[PDB]
RNA sequence: ACGACCAGGGCUACACACGUGCUACAAUGGCGCAUACAAAGAGAAGCGACCUCGCGAGAGCAAGCGGACCUCAUAAAGUGCGUCGUAGUCCGGAUUGGAGUCUGCAACUCGACUCCAUGAAGUCGGAAUCGCUAGUAAUCGUGGAUCAGAAUGCCACGGUG
């Protein structure tokens, strides 16, 4: 970093929606290299956000992303995941869905 | 519902509620429900009194009560009153079956004090 | 004016009228604590022997650590606070004497 | 611990039991077999069990049957 | 005799201190059923299938194979369904008792493993301190050396990432 000035890696996007930004979101929640169990929680959390908390699933995540703002998007997604773990609900898909609901209404 | 195991099981599933009796784990609770004919996911609700007393008879083969406390205790009293080496381990609160006593003996020794 | 002078030399030997000897000392303002570890500083005080092993952690600096039972004994009043504040002055002196190096 | 096909006992100590039954009880018998399984024909005898430097006599009791002679002799002195 | 032989004991002790690890404190999980995908090695005083018995550790019977053939050897995470619903719990497994397997002249001091039962502390850890810039970190299992037997250590190997 003192001499070695290089860029940052560009991972493959979301296979479901074609979103580059959502591919970085599932990697933060992913622990122990478990991609298969991480993306199932994120997909089920957004479907709760889409069907019962407002349409335009890709736009509904962006409104929740906008209030908590490369590094600006990185710190915003990290604050959602880490605050979702310390909640009172039952599952990780239910906790992160309520965090995106609160971030959409900036509270 | 009061069993011969007088301590009242919690109002939950059958294989979990039988575990609260001293001397019935997870495996033995499965053996009683298999011998009686009651499913393991049946709660205390709808478990009729004709289905509770048939669990009293199946558990009656095993002594699982404060009477089981004294039988474990007097088995240790057989060791300590005899004067054996293993009986000396129980009287001071030291590990018996080969655990070291340099460090990491906190369960047997009790909390630390210099 | 407000100080003391060390006129008499190192040590002169005499005898008691009953028995034993006397040894005079110089006027000394020196503190050599290069001997051993700060674990031995904990052993250098009498009443602090009986209060070891009572704090939260097994290792403790006893100044900025939460739950120090030795600090609770000073706050209770069984240990005077003059001795406690001077105790960490000994520990902060070892942050100032040790600086260059010295070894025997 | 040990398998059920035959409880182990040393041959020299088994000979010491047989003469003790016929000729009656004697002075406490010094031995080194800390690994022998106690049989019911030994009840009443006093066997001196070696523990590293000395021999400690052990009066055999009825409920000692099945145990080892090494379970009655501490090998270290603690203070 | 500072030599040598043998028996037993000690190297594994216990009021404590320190460094190094494993498993945890859990719903990104626990358990039950169903089920998919590895690479790299080891094997003749050895690996030991199939069949049969035991809840199980295993045992009996008994081939194949000095081996790209046969055996260890069904990889585990994952996937699908059901369950528990945030608690000292169907978390976590310590400790202890009882009943046993196998190794070996011989498992008390001091072995491994299975079964039943018991269910400590612990609900994410102060000052301080370490590793790591990519198939890396993290995590999942497998194999080997040592070895009659005795791996949370070490050496390798892949899976996901
Ligand atoms: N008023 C009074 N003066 C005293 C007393 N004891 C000593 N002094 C005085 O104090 C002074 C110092 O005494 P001194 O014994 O020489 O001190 P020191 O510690 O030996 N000095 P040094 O360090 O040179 O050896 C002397 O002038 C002495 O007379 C006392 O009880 N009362
Ligand atoms: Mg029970
Ligand atoms: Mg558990
Ligand atoms: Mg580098
Ligand atoms: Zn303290």
């Amino acid at each position: 970093p003192r001499r070695r000035v290089i860029g940052q890696r560009k991972i493959l996007p979301d296979p479901k929606f074609g979103s580059e930004l959502l591919a970085k979101f599932v990697n933060i929640l992913m622990v122990d290299g478990k991609k298969s169990t991480a993306e199932s929680i994120v997909y089920s959390a957004l479907e709760t956000l889409a069907q019962r908390s407002g349409k335009s699933e890709l736009e509904a995540f962006e409104v929740a992303l906008e209030n908590v703002r490369v590094r600006r998007n990185a710190l915003a997604m990290r604050w959602i995941v880490e605050a979702a773990r310390k909640r009172g609900d039952k599952s990780m898909a239910l906790r992160l869905a309520n965090e995106l609901s609160d971030a959409a209404e900036n509270k | 519902a009061r069993i011969a195991g007088i301590n009242i099981p919690d109002h939950k599933h059958a294989v979990i509620a039988l575990t609260s009796i001293y001397g019935v784990g997870k495996t033995r609770s499965k053996a009683i429900l298999a011998a009686a004919g009651i499913a393991e996911d049946v709660k205390i609700s709808e478990l009729s009194e004709g289905q509770i007393d048939t669990l009293r008879d199946e558990v009656a083969k095993f002594v699982v009560e404060g009477d089981l406390r004294r039988e474990i205790s007097m088995s240790i009293k057989r060791l300590m009153d005899l004067g054996c080496y293993r009986g000396l381990r129980h009287r001071r609160g030291l590990p018996v079956r080969g655990q070291r006593t340099k460090t990491n003996a906190r369960t047997r020794k009790g909390p630390r004090k210099p | 004016s407000g100080l003391g002078q060390h006129t008499t030399t190192a040590a002169r030997l005499y005898h008691f009228p009953h028995g034993g000897d006397v040894i005079d000392s110089p006027g000394v303002r020196e503190f050599g604590l290069w001997h051993l570890e700060p674990e031995q500083i904990t052993q250098g005080f009498v009443e602090f022997h009986d209060y070891l092993g009572l704090c939260k952690y097994r290792d403790c600096k006893h100044d900025t650590d939460p739950g120090c039972a030795i600090r609770e004994a000073v706050e209770e009043g069984k240990i005077a606070e003059t001795r406690f504040e001077n105790y960490h002055r000994i520990l902060e002196s070892m942050a100032q004497v040790k600086t260059r190096k010295n070894f025997s | 611990r040990s398998l059920k096909k035959g409880p182990f006992i040393d041959l020299h100590l088994l000979k010491k039991v047989e003469k003790a039954v016929e000729s009656g009880d004697k002075k406490p018998l010094r031995t080194w077999s800390r690994r022998s399984t106690i049989f019911p024909n030994m009840i009443g005898l006093t066997i001196a069990v070696h523990n590293g430097r000395q021999h400690v006599p052990v009066f055999v009791t009825d409920e000692m049957v099945g145990h080892k002679l090494g379970e009655f002799a501490p090998t270290r002195t603690y203070r």
